[PDB]
C-alpha cells in the first residue's frame, strides 16, 4: 500500500498511500506516462500500461 | 490540499 512516483527529474518520490495517490489523479496532476510503483511490484510502469493490463489503477476508490 | 511532491500543477 506504499506508493512511489518518478517526478520529471527521475527523482523517486514517496511513499505515499492510496487515498493521496488518487486524489492527486483525479485532481489531474498526473499524465498517463507518469511512473509509479509500490516497494512490492517488479519494476515502475506508465500509468497508461497499468491500465491497458489491468483495466484500472490499482489506488482508484470505490465499492 | 498539497500538490503532489516534485510537481506543480
Amino acid at each position: 500500500q506504499k506508493w512511489y512516483y518518478k517526478d520529471p527529474q527521475g527523482e523517486i518520490q514517496g511513499p505515499f498511500n492510496n487515498q493521496e495517490m488518487a486524489e492527486w489523479f483525479q485532481a489531474g496532476y498526473f499524465t498517463m506516462s507518469l511512473l509509479v510503483k509500490r516497494a512490492c511490484d517488479e519494476s515502475f510502469q506508465p500509468l497508461g500500461d497499468i491500465m491497458k493490463m489491468w483495466g484500472r489503477v490499482p489506488f482508484s476508490p470505490g465499492p | 490540499s498539497r500538490p503532489p511532491p516534485g510537481l506543480t500543477g
